[PDB]
RNA sequence: CUGGUAGUUAUGGCGAGAAGGUCACACCCGUUCCCAUCCCGAACACGGUAGUUAAGCUUCUCUGCGCCAAUGGUAGUUGGGGGCUUCCCCCUGCGAGAGUAGGUCGCUGCCGGG
RNA sequence: UGGGGCGGUCGCCUCCUAAAGAGUAACGGAGGCGCCCAAAGGUUCCCUCAGAAUGGAUGGAAAUCAUUCGCAGAGUGUAAAGGCACAAGGGAGCUUGACUGCGAGACUGACAAGUCGAGCAGGGACGAAAGUCGGGCUUAGUGAUCCGGUGGUUCCGCAUGGAAGGGCCAUCGCUCAACGGAUAAAAGCUACCCCGGGGAUAACAGGCUUAUCUCCCCCAAGAGUCCACAUCGACGGGGAGGUUUGGCACCUCGAUGUCGGCUCGUCGCAUCCUGGGGCUGUAGUCGGUCCCAAGGGUUGGGCUGUUCGCCCAUUAAAGCGGCACG
RNA sequence: GUCAUGGAGGUAGAGCACUGUUUGGACUAGCGAAUUCAGAUAAACUCCGAAUGCCAUGUACUUAUACUCGGGAGUCAGACUGCGAGUGAUAAGAUCCGUAGUCGAAAGGGAAACAGCCCAGACCACCAGUUAAGGUCCCCAAAUA
């Protein structure tokens, strides 16, 4: 008797790192993802592995673009 | 204003209810507080209404 | 694939490491890269 | 009754909470067997019930089976300890929730229909009742 | 009234039926020139305007499809309490999906010409 | 490590389990990696897939051509998931940013490590500008220190000038795969065995469980010379018991003696004989089956350590189980 | 802690729009692939989608911690009960996670006795009172209500 299974990968800790309505400082990571599950908005950049980050100081807002999609912005 | 009396014990109860009873100012059983009638205090009373007696 | 070192043709400094396929590229690769010593772009050649 | 192929060979056992999602009404024939409780029903039980109720009617009328054994279950032999992976598949089962109609018949009078359904219900591990459209 | 250019979860789309005009727009005519075709002046580019609303375009009418969508009920469920525990029941608060009444053949902004 | 051994596994990536933040175990359920690409990288410009119907020589269901329908039913180097038709998919032109010094601030995290990053300077590629470019749609494709090799260097250099030798920067040498890597270097037997410990962990018996097992039933197709139910009863279904084969590891390792027999028994009843009865495929004789019933009774030898079993000869009969297999 | 407000997130349920599994007709390229009609099913299906839990904001009301630096530790065998899962047989006082409680380290009252269930936290003394779970014919305090 043997299983021939038993392997897994380490969890990567994805999801939202800041809250809607929270004040954030420049360069902070807002969201971690595979693909553009959420798009970059105003004053928000997209990293090389799809990480969304703030480019200025301000307050975070999760918003809804056209019907099927979402984005996040930072407003001073 | 309304009067609040702790009738049941806290042994065997979950932590959120103990924290709510603490924030109401109540200590040992049969102890009494008098408070105002805000929606905040009403929400507290709703969370622990099975442990407490309320009198207007 | 193999590991490659690229040498500056005006200083002899070995500034860069890269890779290539030896069957597809049997020659010596040449690329124009920045040279930190001369602070300008110079042709670099595989050693 | 066995599925031709499956995507996976092993599966969780599941649960049987709540009333049946769909199939609680007679939809093709005039008469039906309805489950009053929940139970796993294997394909041997389905086959035995079907043969009994079909033989009583002498191949007259029509019979519809409204449940399929999609799920598989496994087992371990005698003498093996716990561990070392999951066991080997044995049979196929249908989980039936309360309120599900599992057999329907048409094309025969009251007496033949009711007696055939009574004969069939004695082959099943669940508590049943007879309903008319 | 029309041409350009924006915003807004298709209530804005698809489909069907018609009217209109070289003022704008377009089809259309041609390839000397700049430029172009793995071939083709079809497209792209350039040079003009005989004919035209046939089409695009603009305007009006349709619920056929699509899309939007209540109310009540039901499933599920936080907290409290019970059974005869494959599971089930009661009290309080929250409350779908499906189905339906119904809505929809768009609505706002700036500029140049009639 | 559901005792140990045998077998399997040991690092990294993706999904489910995982209970709508993150995290989350099992010798749980499924698959990949130890690379590849000089373009399959950068930029500028351009455009759009699978399949089907119809019409046509070789040509055929499917090869090339033409029209229509066609939101992606294709593709995306490779596993999966999340993404992508303002392409991240497909073509063409020019190229080497698959740059050097860095880096406000964040994510992850015991540490060691790992991940994202606007922006600044140097010098560039492509574009008319705007601008994009510090590899590849994203996430695997890797190994510390010590010790050595190679290139560079306005560093040191044991009286002084040198040299030998070191330091610093760049790079190379691991299936160190038991993948945080004990050493540069390593396999077996012990029934001749010994010490320290453990009921943290197996072998006997106890406990829990009841798949299996023994017994009892439900439905009734059939058998029974006609005839379901005298006697049996397939395919399926439901229980009781705790004597079998198992599962678990709860008491006992500063000791709970382990098979068979002998001696001495005692209890249960699911009754082997004897007592009472109903049905019969009960004419009689001889039987079958079920209900009541535990008062008493229930053999001597051959073979085998045997329990069991087969045989010989009897008997009214030669019961089955529990009591630490009394 | 509650209240108000704003968000991220795909479980329960449901559904069939994709992917697998699947039943009965009509029609059928040729007993039988496709199209349609009706009806099912899913841990690794999703056109949908809660309750809870989580992250923030507030000037709202209440309440008492939170953090940083330094000295000294012990712990790395856990158990049962309820709820949500895996393994097992939808067995085990079994095993392995998540969530809350009690024991551990907790005496007192009730479950006959009975770590882990129900009620409830012992500073000391009293020949005082009121209650909880559980009870009120006798043992045995209280209704032969
Ligand atoms: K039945
Ligand atoms: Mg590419
Ligand atoms: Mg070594
Ligand atoms: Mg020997
Ligand atoms: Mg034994
Ligand atoms: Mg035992
Ligand atoms: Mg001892
Ligand atoms: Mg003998
Ligand atoms: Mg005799
Ligand atoms: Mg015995
Ligand atoms: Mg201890
Ligand atoms: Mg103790
Ligand atoms: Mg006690
Ligand atoms: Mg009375
Ligand atoms: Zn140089």
């Amino acid at each position: 008797g043997s299983t021939s299974n038993g392997r897994d990968s380490e969890s990567k800790r994805l999801g939202a790192k800041r809250a809607d309505g929270q004040f954030v400082t420049g360069g902070s990571i807002l969201y971690r993802q595979r693909g553009t599950k959420i798009y970059p908005g105003t004053n928000v950049g997209r990293g090389g592995d799809d990480t969304l980050f703030a480019k200025t100081d301000g307050v975070v807002r999760f918003e809804r673009m056209g019907r099927d999609k979402k984005k996040v912005s930072v407003y001073p | 204003k309304l009067e609040i009396t702790l009738k049941r014990s806290l042994i065997g109860r979950p932590q959120p209810q103990r924290k709510t009873v603490q924030a109401l100012g109540l200590g040992k059983t049969n102890s009494v507080v008098v408070k105002e009638d805000n929606p905040a205090i009403r929400g507290m009373i709703t969370k622990v209404s099975h442990l407490v007696d309320v009198k207007e | 694939r193999v590991n490659i070192t690229l040498e500056c043709t005006e200083c002899g400094d070995r500034n860069y490491i890269t890779t290539k396929n030896k069957r597809e590229n049997p020659e010596r690769i040449e690329l124009k890269k920045y040279c930190p010593r001369l602070r300008r772009v110079t042709l670099h050649r595989e050693t | 009754l066995v599925p031709k192929r499956v995507k996976y060979r092993r599966e969780f056992r599941g649960n049987m909470r709540g009333r049946a999602k769909g199939g609680t009404e007679v939809a093709f024939g005039e008469y039906g067997l309805q489950a009053v409780e929940a139970s796993w029903i294997t394909n041997r039980q389905i086959e035995a019930a079907r043969i009994a109720m079909t033989r009583y009617m002498k191949r007259g009328g029509k019979v519809w089976i409204k449940i399929f054994p999609h799920k598989s279950y496994t087992s371990k032999p005698i003498g093996v300890r716990m561990g070392k992976g999951k066991g080997a598949p044995e049979g196929w089962v249908s989980p039936v929730k309360r309120g599900k109609i599992m057999f329907e018949i048409a094309g025969v009078p009251e007496d033949v229909a009711r007696e055939a359904l009574r004969l069939a219900a004695h082959k099943l591990p669940v508590k049943t009742k007879i309903v008319k459209r």
